[PDB]
């Protein structure tokens, strides 16, 4: 369930 | 058992400065090297600033790690223990950007043996662990302009998601009249928030998702 903490 | 209404560890000399990490999405590896730091002022007495570069450069594909494009702060504490230590921010700092590997046991400031998770969306896990082990990385859900833009108070976005995408450090616990709060460490600099803090909702709900993916480190 964990995100990469990418998209940012 | 009992526990303190309110902790704040820079009060008991375990936090190091404010970091920024400019461009480069590295909050993963601050959030890593602060929790390592309170644990290594526990053990030693000395309060140093650990490498957030060398996790970046160092704790990559086999960590599941992608530089300034993100990672995790378990993984990073598993290269840490691999690696048998990490760096000193000074020996080796910090650059916003993703490099070459670099890490000389020369320049070691902290080793890792072991980490420990969390159970998903348990403030009063959370809790227990910040008041009786230390600083705790957490992830949030940050993707809302209220988060870049919070100045002051307490922090509480009806928006926010349990889905984690911002890499922070728990460092304390309180209320502000009534208002539960955790106290957590960005590394955005001084200018973002309460001189780089900002207080996040507790008890709410696993509000942004603080309490969805927490672990420490341990020396």
């Amino acid at each position: 369930a964990k995100h990469r903490m990418v998209m940012w | 058992r009992i526990l303190p209404d309110s902790v704040d560890w820079r009060e008991k000399g375990c936090v190091t400065e404010v970091k920024y990490q400019g461009s480069c999405g590295a909050c993963w590896a601050f959030s890593a090297v602060g929790a390592l730091e309170a644990q290594l002022k526990l053990k030693t007495g000395k309060l140093v600033s650990l490498s957030a570069q060398n996790l970046v450069d160092c704790s990559t594909e086999k960590y599941g790690n992608k530089g300034c494009n993100g990672g995790f702060m378990t993984t990073a504490f598993q290269y840490i223990i691999d690696n048998k230590g990490i760096d000193s921010d000074a020996s080796y700092p910090y650059k916003a950007m993703d490099q070459k590997c670099q890490y000389d046991s020369k320049y070691r400031a902290a080793t890792c043996s072991k980490y420990t998770e969390l159970p998903y969306g348990r403030e009063d896990v959370l809790k227990e662990a910040v008041a009786n082990k230390g600083p705790v990385s957490v992830g949030v859900d940050a993707r809302h302009p209220s988060f870049f833009l919070y100045r002051s108070g307490v922090y509480y976005e009806p928006s926010c998601t349990q889905n984690v995408n911002h890499g922070v450090l728990v460092v304390g616990y309180g209320d502000l009249n009534g208002k539960e709060y955790w106290l957590v460490k960005n590394s955005w600099g001084h200018n973002f928030g309460e001189e780089g803090y900002i207080r996040m909702a507790r008890n709410k709900g696993n509000h942004c998702g603080i309490a969805s993916f927490p672990s420490y480190p341990e020396i």
